[PDB]
């Protein structure tokens, strides 16, 4: 490690963010510059890297607060580029509580055409890096905080990634938020309803956010898969509940008594643990469902699943915050999609 | 083995009471305690005494059992202004394993030359705890080592430098708790 | 056990204390004189006592609050001797924080010189015993605490520990206090730096405080050895920090980015751990260095390597309360001394 | 081996200042850095001192990593003229790794035969490189050997002169640059 | 290589360079310390280093021009010390011409007592390096000249040399300058005389010069060996001359008919050779000879041997100079001391 230490970049965390807000956002190449270190020279005078670039953060708070930071690392960006977590967040991102992990690693590559990097590709080629608060502090601490991220060369080597897109690959390599639920302390079900229709982007106001894995599940018709998701705790460890989660259609009302009577799956974190993965068959789906639906499409008219996530008992606590989980569709196993996609203009909000 | 050859450590300093009066009296008094450090006068005058905080003079103060044996160097600078031949002065120096004159001597020395002289002599700590012995304590009875002086003409044989030089063999076990040690200025 | 049970003693612990605080310093045959057990008229009527002594403290205090305490045990005492935890940390003492362990306990040879104690030894010896708080309450309990002591002969036999100074054993047992060191919150470096030139003893106003193995250590003028700390949190877990150590000279700069370039350790404790213990190979040394420097000596013109200490990211709670650490160098391994030491007047105060 | 019987090596000779004044202060002092090779002298008067160009003089001077042992020897050749009766003078040598005062002493003799005397001992090397030491070093805070002394009476004990052995273990290892030494004459 | 590169140092040859010129003179720290390379922080946040310092330094120039460089490292310095060849080249020194020599290369041990290094251990130290003209140019060159000096850290681990005085090691490396000879143009004979009673350093101005292997050997009182001389063309290689080299005693005259009637070396150079090796057995010598003789003895009351040097033809070019030659005594094998050495005081000036 030491000796392949290339950088190191000391991020700052105000006791006051809040939450879409940017903690920095540059250009990957220049994360990369911040001090001499062993492998630093080698960096700036090698014309091909195989390694991953590896990171190591580190940052840790007490258990009665909390706070979600994602960093995201993007090929390219032009203009005045979104940095909602949506958009951000499909190509290499990592989202942490550092509640609960008081130290995040990721490793990637920077080059998914191929297999080696450079540091002027970097450069000139615009590779991205956002590093973001998803979620404010629970409770805020009693000063400023400080990330410091090492950077490293990694030995383990780069691998591609690419996208033949009439020609999914399985597993399907999705990344799609599927929103950010909140269920305030109280004894209410707050039933949320997230729609597998999930082509055509991310809701914005009279625009639509749009990421390149969400882009090429656009370009099909009909789709089926074993969706995987990835449910995160970015909230204090202090603020529990009980989530319930299943598959079922818009159209049922809140208040239905037998909602577990579906096949569901119930979730609680333990103090330190901030990760799960939900994952659903394709047993839970009859056939292949619509990839966009137009925006306007009322709940009792929407033909297309739904993942539901209740409140199983109650949001409870003794310091104030609503309970708020984050979701992801990270992939989409033995999936199936049908027919080639017009296009429907718009699509709805994600949470 | 560590070791360096002519490396002492300075134990103590003792000067003469400057207004010593020959008229009450001819002779004064001293000792030092060699392993619990401390200096004892007469109250002839005053006395300048100093324990230098050397390494081995602090060592000493705080090792708890001790054994094995150390060597033992007196200096004695005097009054350069008399002349060799008005020199009329001796001291006499006596080591006992106590203060309390029930106690005999185990040696006996008296030293007479002009203006200085040198005494080196090595003794060595046995106790009864493993061959270990503890400073002075009420348990087995045990006992120290002091070198006391009989200065007879305070204004000739005027000042004392105490030199210790830890042998191969010196051996100690436990500490003892004592108060910080005075660093002059 | 129960049948070789000797005493209980009873400490308190007021709300208030404070850290330099006595909570209890009296003659060990005092403390093993407190009421009557199974092995009370044994410890008594016996000559000879080959067991070692046993000793239980147990108290819990919750997790947001935290204080460190010391229990010391000495040989001999003469006159109104220092309490400070650098005095009496020497020969057998543990230090530990209620917070992270609720009961706490030590076994200890009475008699270094041999194999067996006596009551009356004790007596007439004048063993000392001190219970110390060396840091305060992070936050104060609700009402005052009590720390039960419980004592035993135990069935481990006594060895003995003799130091022969000019023929060190290896390993060489220093138990050298190197400091206290806090680490207030924000995003501060807060850079600390101890020297290793810890001949001599602990710089005091006008005076040196000296235990016995740092004074056969003094004896030398020159050392190397693998050097092992024990760092502890003194401190509420609700105060996280992560502290970066490692050995460097004098004169570097507390802004001197890469620091972690030179072969550094990374510290975070987990809520319930207390203890850390770092070890430092002589491949850090290229040689010996002096056993004293004269206190008036700058960082400048040091010429011995110092073992530095910094925060790494940034010192953060929802409590108020700096993170504190005390640091001891515990063993010399593989050490090595050359020539004997005449001496230099006075040191430098620790942390 | 090589080696021969009674061949020292001249150092340095110091000649205590013709116009001190006794009045001022009854005593002077100098000091001759044995490894570094240099001497070091009141402000007391005009002192007379000399480090002869000798071969152990060159080596020392020019040898930056030294280890072992070597012998000091100082003769002292005073004033012939004072009447034996008439003698009071004395002088104090003190043995220290350095010049600060912070520094305690490795040894300490007092001189005070009359006309003359000679002092023999061993001093040793010890340092921390591989037990090689570079004088004054600011490496690891190194040091040297000075011999220091107080001469009370400069007019009676007038003349030092210092001489070193070399030892059958002495070891030397790279070369300090140093200017061109001066040739008397 | 490239990646163990540390440091590179440009040195500037003016065209009207003499010789005695002091091209650069500085801490060897310094040297190393020029550039970013790929081994230089590793230079800088490593304890101990192992492998020796390599230096390869860079400049041709054409054959009817010549210029005798020195580059010399030493342990240490005090004061305005001595940069003369003889005080500056006894530990590690190498002398190259480079119209012979196109590119030099040179690895040490920094610390003889040792094994290791350290780049603190160099600063506070006082390695110091010294690069001089030991003899101008021949011929001025057009324009002003530069030699560029890449440093490495060897793969050659560091071995220790040590003096063990009253015990020669076999061989014992002395590394003495016995003068700087020069051969005007002519038929001239131009006999010199190199005395063999090298004790007491080398005469300068009412001083001697001194160096440490030097000085040992002045330690002892008589001496005999096979003696090891290192020869150097220190001008152009378009001034042929062919030299005679032989023992004898200075008693001979100047034009003695047959002194190579002696056993003699004849020695001339080819166009880019620079260096050639003498080696005079101890079946030259009788007996061993003073170590020391008073400098003021005559040539014919000397009775210990010289190493002599003569125009076996003639001094010979079409361009003006005189053929200039360096002499070194590099090593004394089967070396053979008697008797320890009073001193005498001063010595005779080189060449």
């Amino acid at each position: 490690m030491l000796d392949l230490k290339i950088s190191q970049s000391k991020i700052a965390l105000p006791k006051n963010t809040v939450g879409g807000t940017i903690l920095r956002s540059d250009l990957l190449a220049n994360f990369l510059t911040e001090g001499n270190f062993r492998a630093s020279v080698d960096l700036q005078r090698t014309h091909r890297i195989k390694g991953m670039i590896k990171m190591v953060a580190t940052v840790g708070i007490p258990e009665n607060t909390g706070i979600a930071l994602a960093c995201a690392m993007n090929s390219s960006i032009r203009g005045r580029a979104s940095s909602d977590i949506y958009t951000i967040c499909s190509q290499d991102c990592e989202l942490w509580n550092p509640a609960c992990t008081k130290a995040m690693t990721m490793s990637f590559n920077p080059n998914p055409c191929s297999d080696a990097w450079s540091l002027e590709f970097l450069k000139r080629t615009g590779f991205h890096c956002d590093i973001i608060c998803v979620t404010g502090w629970t409770a805020t601490p009693m000063q400023d905080v400080q990330v410091t991220i090492d950077w490293f060369i990694s030995s383990q080597e780069c691998v591609p990634r690419t996208y033949c897109v009439l020609n999914p690959q399985n597993p399907f390599v999705l990344n799609r938020w599927m929103g950010k639920l909140t269920f305030p302390q109280g004894t209410s079900r707050s039933v949320k309803r997230m729609p597998l229709s999930i082509g055509g982007g991310a809701g914005a106001k009279s625009a639509i956010l749009m990421n390149m894995p969400n882009a090429v599940l656009s370009m099909w018709r009909y789709f089926v898969g074993d969706l995987v998701f990835e449910v995160s705790k970015m909230t204090s460890p202090y603020i529990k509940c009980t989530v319930s989660f299943f598959i079922a259609f818009g159209n049922l009302a809140d208040d239905t008594i037998n909602f577990e009577a579906f096949p569901h799956k119930l979730v609680q974190f333990g103090e330190i643990q901030e990760k799960v993965v939900l994952k659903f068959s394709q047993e839970e789906f009859l056939t292949a469902w619509s990839t966009q639906v137009r925006p306007a499409t009322t709940l009792l008219a929407d033909g297309c699943p739904y993942l539901y996530a209740m409140v199983h008992d109650s949001s409870v606590s003794t310091i104030p915050g609503d309970f708020v989980i984050g979701v992801k569709l990270t992939i989409i196993e033995n999936m199936c999609a049908y027919g080639l996609n017009p296009g429907i203009s718009g699509s709805r909000l994600l949470g | 083995s560590i070791s360096q050859q002519t490396v002492w450590n300075q134990m103590a300093t003792v000067r003469t009471p400057l207004n010593f009066d020959s008229s009450k009296q001819s002779f004064c008094q001293f000792s030092v305690d060699l392993l619990g450090g401390g200096i004892s006068v007469d109250k002839t005058g005053d006395w300048i005494t100093l324990v230098q905080n050397s390494p081995i003079s602090n060592l000493l103060r705080v090792a708890a059992w001790k054994k094995g044996c150390l060597m033992v160097k007196v200096v004695m600078s005097g009054n350069a202004a008399v002349k060799r031949s008005d020199w009329a002065s001796l001291v006499q120096v006596f080591l006992t394993n106590s203060n309390s004159t029930e106690h005999f001597d185990a040696c006996r020395w008296t030293k007479s030359e002009p203006h200085s002289w040198e005494l080196i002599f090595p003794i060595e700590v046995c106790g009864p705890n493993n061959g270990f012995e503890m400073w002075s304590s009420e348990w087995a009875n045990q006992t120290s080592w002091h070198l006391s002086f009989l200065v007879d003409n305070p204004k000739q044989s005027t000042t004392f430098d105490v030199l210790l030089g830890i042998s191969q063999n010196f051996e100690i076990a436990g500490n003892t708790l004592m108060p910080a040690f005075s660093v002059p200025q």
